[PDB]
């Protein structure tokens, strides 16, 4: 009732308060969102740009009479000689951790409609990378609720790390179950829609507030029928809004998704501005125009955040992790902008087609996965037991390969065949099934231990998940113990072991 | 003044000054003052002039020419009136029924649904076609290319789909033809005609010698009807589901691609419109469920240089929600629906969605039919003699799944007089997992042909 | 004759195999063909 | 004098000048109001020319004023440049106080002149069995790894920076060009880890600079060597020089970047027409003179992993020392995955090598030339099918492929296997003992990641 | 029956049009209710013409000189 009334009485005696000096151009040309504007001197590069209909623009071409710049949303109640002013300040974004458990605007505006959220500050979305005085290297896990991914392909805090693949083959839910993992963690995680089907987006949405993630979680949306300038503009945003944290001294996490359109998107933009292309039509700068975003991602030096909050901290090092997504046309990983990607990344994961043909979810061609950072994350018992496995699998394959045109094999080829099957059936997961470290830990041990080239071929998961009950009942205070701090010691595995001989009983 | 004079054309290209007080906004219908050609707003070429393209032929037209506008884009009639109609790109009459009675009409270039307008929940939509039921069941807001050849009765094939909605659920129906072979196309209105199913569908076509234009924006044109016909709700709200067939939306690519040259801007990599996303997401995102009230769309659709790397079907995928083809040799075995089972994929294949013990029935089956085929190689070069027993049974199951598959249909029942079939889910299913028992080893394939349900495959049994 | 016929089975494999490999080289090889020739056009176009 | 900016495209800046005062092409052009300076390129004549920013180009608008300095580039030059991190204007970024010297040099020189070239005649052993097998070096020649995104062109050069930088000893320069920053952090804090670090200088122009930044990056450390090797040592004359090159490959980019925005053409694929002349511009200031040695190391990405690009094919025109990797072999698991054959070097010369080496590598290439050919029918037709003689060879030259795969020092952070220096005599020998089938009777596991030929015995006995 | 005629060495505008006359004459037995038989021949070579002219119509370049109005033609 009237506590609204008193509200807005005392916004209207607010502002408004005053005239204001300001200058003005009107519109000389149109075309897609795209508009030439002929008036404005004091203009900036890049700054926001008023204008009667309420939205906004981005400045493109400061030439000597006019200027060419974007539009941020459709554009068909637009027409030339109507008022358009200029903010003389640059493009932000509100930045807040009450962006929590919120999915907005690309321009940071509540499309969930759960009422707009104020975020005391608020930063410029297009900024520069920091100092390499102020890296760090990177040291902490990150896991990713897998046997597969958390053993063979490490991820540490920080690091960026493509995921390239086929449509429909398993490419996202790989990233929700990875930051469903850092539920209990804690870390900072945010994730960006860019240009895909609402449908889908609703069902990521309902399923993380089935997860309940939606709260240390925020989400911000391109969809695919939005005016490209947002969905190129989007993820430099969301890298701003998680670099927050990071400059915070708080490890961080983001999530690309499919890059592919904002390329191609950005791409179609510029050469509307008649600018000549490169190789299939895409422009140079295009893998600066991502390397760019993407070097804002980094595990930096408490010194750095000290220098960051001048006294507003004590001092610890941020970071935040990078996640992002390109598609593959008929698995063409030489593919142009994929080698471009590549070249950036500090490591990637590809997808294998037909073994989630074959039914293997996930399915990876670990053939070609690696981490420049590699063992610097990984617990000690991870550490230790992995380091070739990867390696010996990947051998495994190829053996195999040739493995079907001749007839001979010796003995070394012949266990590495029997142990590739093993182990191949080894690594399988359910979709939205976890792993607490002591489960791939076991999992590992039995294997290289030969505990499993003894049982069933068909029967090795199920001996897996009964195990993993076995343990879990009986060794609950030891796996509690072991996953609590990531260290082994001897007589840990012996009563791994123990629990081997029990279980291998029943 | 509220109307212009030509000033310069090329081409399919149209061009007319205003004065600084008066000028259109984009997709404004624009009248040719003097003829009966329209002119659509594109892009504001300043100075008053502005540039259009012409809806019809180029000729009889010259400079200085008064041109007006109306402020307000295509706006097409929309009532239920429209049914049984045939229209021209501006929802004209081309049937000579008379002038459509409604004179309710409403704009076209609208925008897309609301993020809170997305339907919460996704399920599984129904019809009577068993392939279709289990082996690529649908959702409502549903988008399926359709591929093969030509001889099937694809125009039949929607006619029973039809059928079954305006009969099962009352859903209504609406079909646009872009790029239509004219003589296929009054087949096609006989055909349908014929059924009664005429008064049910609404009709335009656009012919492809048409300027492209119009061709283009037929597409916007039937999306228009289907969202007046959805939202156009009974009492209780919740008005009733409404499906869209689409002719060959490759087509309308081209198109595209026409008049993207058409503009003289840049053409693209392999040579195509640019924004051919943006406008991709116009036409998909703008189709979908309701909160209240949902579209189903099937599409047509041809594959250029039988590729699946150009452009065109790449970006299709991003909005196809199932994959159904159709087999020559299929129909050349008397098989009907002659739709190839086993290759026609649904992204809504999962236990979380179609259910779990229905998911694991159609894993099995299908994994069966997957073994029969890698065994009738085998046979035909070594005869079935030379089998496992199981193998065998494989055989024989396989083929009776086959012949079972094959059905008559209400449109067939015009046809030929015979009683068409409808079933659905969980009446198939019933029938199937009977079947993966082998309790039908002793029934003859033969039993399995055009009948309905599994009681009625026991029926012939019994007759046979 | 049995292993005649495995070998040639073998052979057809191998060919077949092959063959997804040359479809996939000629398309790509196409488009990157026509890309090409594009490119050069609208480089001329610009001239005059 | 002063000039007014009007008109900001990209990073390409304009600016109106008095008739009387016009910079030449090559100058410091101050932001009057910020730290950004400009770099002029053409004489756009009228009292107005073009120019480029160095840095941020925000907080930008026309009209803004802007000094010349009447001088073109010149960086602070000598030995107290050493330890220290620069930015591509040569000021420190490791916040260890402003540099010492006062000497300047401009970055823009004219190469030396024919009569000054000197004959790099002095091999090097490595350690790495490929390299010193197939490509003998020349102390002060050009070094460049061919190769693609991710094939290994950082690690390659990590390690050799690890077995040069210990057999050497004197000065030696870095130059991080368009590059992850991590690595370069992480390689900055490994040498501080060394003690050569004093005897080493950094200064890294990484991807994330600005595109104007981006392109005169190498002139400061190339310049940096060029005194060096001309700064003469008391009664003698310049030391050996180390140099490392980071991907010219992004100098090229950025110099595609910008041709458009200079009015400029597009090359037959978008390169600047430019290329070559400023590509050779640039290598010609780099050489090994009458006066001191100059070694460099040239990393060199390849695009989309293609040789006939415009770019690689040029390069070939300017490196006597050329190694280039594969992703198929880096599919296969072998580390390091350089192909034996288009790796080629001048230094292979009998007189120089030594008979027995250069007839060695000749008949290993032959054999591998054999198998890659029969490659095809065995790919096609059953390996049994097929001579006798023909499938020992292809077993031979598998197991060679295998005894190339060797564990280097730094390789074991992803492995763990310690990495190996492996002289060339045993490399020598072992090779020779293959090729005379002295192991025709040994698993092929037995050669697969290991160094010596010692090191195949143990293995095989082992397995 | 009737033959015209597109020379090689004619102007490539005559030859460009002639299918479309051809065309009316046959309509106009199609207009007598009656039926004949027209055929097309080197329509290949009619396009090139066509672009040339378009070409030297300072027309928009299309993907093999082509602008698309030709499969409207
Ligand atoms: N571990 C798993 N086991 C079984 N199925 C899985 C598993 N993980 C993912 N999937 C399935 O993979 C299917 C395809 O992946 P999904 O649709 O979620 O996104 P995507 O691979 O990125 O494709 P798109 O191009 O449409 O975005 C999903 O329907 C999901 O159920
Ligand atoms: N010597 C090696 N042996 C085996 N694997 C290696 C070796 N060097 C690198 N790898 C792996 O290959 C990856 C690529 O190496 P890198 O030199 O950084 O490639 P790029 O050419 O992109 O700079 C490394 O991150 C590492 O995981
Ligand atoms: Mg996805
Ligand atoms: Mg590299």
């Amino acid at each position: 009732p009237s506590e609204i009334s008193a509200l807005i009485k005392q916004r209207i005696g607010d502002l408004d308060t005053s005239a204001t000096a300001k200058n003005e151009g009107t519109i000389v040309m149109v075309s897609d969102g795209i508009v030439r504007i002929h008036g404005l001197a004091d203009a900036m590069y890049g700054e926001m740009i008023e204008f009667d209909g309420g939205l906004f623009g981005m400045a493109l071409n400061l030439e000597q009479d006019s200027v060419g710049a974007v539009v941020l949303g459709n554009y068909l109640s637009l027409q030339e000689g109507q008022k358009a002013r200029c903010t003389g300040r640059v493009l932000e974004v509100p930045v807040g951790p009450e962006l929590l458990g919120r999915v907005v605007d690309a321009l940071g505006n509540p499309i969930d409609g759960k009422g707009p959220i104020d975020a005391k500050l608020t930063d410029a979305v297009e900024k520069v990378a920091p100092g390499v005085i102020w890296r760090q290297s990177v040291d902490q896990p990150v896991q990713t609720g897998y046997k597969s991914v958390d053993t063979m392909i490490p991820v540490g805090r920080g690091q960026r790390e493509l995921i390239i693949g086929d449509r429909q083959t398993g490419k996202t839910a790989m990233a929700i179950d990875a930051i469903i993992a850092q539920k209990n963690s804690g870390i900072k995680c945010v994730y960006v829609a860019i240009g895909q089907k609402q449908s889908t987006i609703a069902n990521v949405v309902r399923k993380l507030e089935e997860t309940g993630a939606m709260a240390y979680t925020t989400v911000v949306a391109a969809a695919a029928a939005d005016p490209a300038a947002m969905q190129y503009l989007a993820p430099y945003s969301g890298c701003t809004m998680g670099e927050y944290f990071r400059d915070r001294g708080e490890d961080a996490l983001i999530i690309y998704d499919d890059l592919s359109k904002q390329a191609v998107a950005y791409r179609q933009i510029s050469l509307l501005l008649r600018r000549p292309p490169g190789r299939e039509a895409y422009p140079g700068d295009v893998f600066y125009l991502h390397s760019r975003l993407l070097e804002r991602a980094s595990r930096v030096s408490a010194e750095y955040v000290e220098k960051f909050t001048n006294g507003a901290v004590t001092g610890k090092t941020g970071s935040l992790t990078a996640l992002p997504i390109i598609e593959t046309q008929a698995g063409d990983v030489s593919a142009f902008v994929p080698t471009n990607v590549i070249s950036i990344t500090d490591g990637q994961i590809f997808l294998e087609t037909s073994l989630f043909n074959a039914g293997i979810r996930p399915a990876v061609n670990a053939g070609i996965s690696v981490s420049r950072v590699g063992g610097s994350a990984q617990t000690k018992i991870i550490k230790k037991l992995s380091g070739g496995i990867r390696t010996a699998l990947a051998q495994y394959r190829e053996l195999a390969a040739f493995a079907q045109f001749a007839s001979d094999l010796d003995e070394a080829t012949r266990k590495q065949l029997e142990h590739g099957q093993r182990v191949t059936e080894l690594m399988k997961q359910k979709q939205y099934a976890p792993y607490s470290i002591a489960d791939q830990a076991v999992s590992v041990y039995a294997s290289n231990e030969g505990y499993m080239a003894d049982v069933e071929v068909k029967k090795i998961v199920d001996f897996d998940a009964a195990l993993i009950a076995y343990f879990r009942s009986e060794y609950a205070p030891l796996m509690k113990q072991i996953d609590e701090t990531g260290d082994y010691n001897k007589d840990i595995e012996a009563a791994i072991k123990a629990g081997i001989e029990s279980f291998k009983a029943t | 003044m509220s109307s212009g004079r030509i000033i310069q054309i090329i081409g399919a290209v149209i061009d007319v000054e205003f004065e600084r007080t008066s000028v259109p906004k984009i997709y404004d219908a624009l009248q040719v003052d003097g003829t009966e050609t329209t002119l659509e707003v594109q892009q504001q070429l300043g100075d008053g002039v502005v540039r259009t393209i012409a809806m019809g032929s180029t000729e009889g037209l010259k400079r200085g020419l008064t041109v007006t506008s109306t402020n307000a884009p295509i706006s097409v009639p929309v009532g239920t009136a429209t049914l049984g109609r045939i229209m021209d790109v501006l929802g004209r009459p081309i049937d000579e029924a008379g002038p459509v009675a409604t004179e309710e009409r409403l704009p076209i270039h609208r925008q897309a649904p609301s993020y809170a307008e997305q339907a919460a929940s996704t399920d599984l939509l129904e019809t009577g076609i068993k392939v279709i039921d289990l082996l690529c069941p649908f959702a409502k807001g549903g988008k399926v290319g359709l591929f093969g050849g030509a001889g099937v009765g694809k125009t039949v094939n929607m006619m029973e789909l039809i059928n079954n909605i305006a009969k099962a659920h009352s859903g209504l129906s609406v079909f646009a033809g872009v790029g239509e072979r004219t003589r296929e196309g009054n087949d096609f209105y006989h055909e349908m005609k014929d059924s009664n199913v005429l008064d049910k569908v609404a009709m335009v076509y656009g012919q492809m010698n048409e300027p492209p234009g119009n061709r283009l924006r037929v597409a916007l044109t039937g999306l228009t009807m289907a969202e007046y016909f959805r939202d156009e709700k009974d009492e209780n709200g919740k008005g009733r589901d409404v499906l869209l067939f689409v002719d060959n939306i490759y087509r309308y690519t081209l198109a595209g691609t026409e008049v993207s040259a058409l503009l003289g801007r840049m053409p693209s990599a392999v040579g195509y419109q640019p924004t051919l996303a943006e406008e991709m997401g116009v036409l998909q995102e703008r189709i979908t469920s309701t909160k209240s009230g949902s579209i189903t769309s099937i599409q047509a659709v041809y594959v250029p240089a039988d590729d699946l790397t150009d452009p065109s079907p790449a970006t299709t995928f991003a909005h196809l929600d199932a994959t159904v083809v159709l087999s020559r040799d299929i129909a050349s075995s008397g098989i009907y629906p002659a739709i190839d089972p086993l290759d026609s994929t649904s992204r809504q294949l999962d236990p979380l969605v179609v259910g779990q013990e229905h998911y694991e029935i159609a894993r099995a089956v299908q994994n069966v039919l997957q073994r029969y085929k890698e065994l009738k190689d085998i046979i035909a070069i070594l005869g079935m003699d030379e089998l496992a027993e199981e193998d065998k049974l494989v055989v024989y199951r396989a083929r009776k799944i086959q012949r079972f598959f094959s059905q008559p249909f209400h449109v067939a029942e015009v046809f030929t007089g015979a009683p068409g079939k409808l079933v659905p889910l969980k009446e198939t299913i019933r029938g199937f997992k009977g079947l993966l028992a082998g309790e039908y080893d002793h029934i003859p394939e033969q039993a399995f042909y055009m009948v309905g349900g599994i009681d009625e495959v026991i029926a012939k049994a019994e007759k046979l | 004759q049995s292993a005649r016929m495995v070998a040639m089975k073998a052979a057809t494999d191998n060919a077949g195999q092959l063959i997804k490999d040359l479809q996939l080289i000629y398309n790509k090889l196409r488009q990157a063909a026509i890309t090409q020739e594009i490119s050069e056009i609208v480089g001329g176009a610009a001239a005059v």
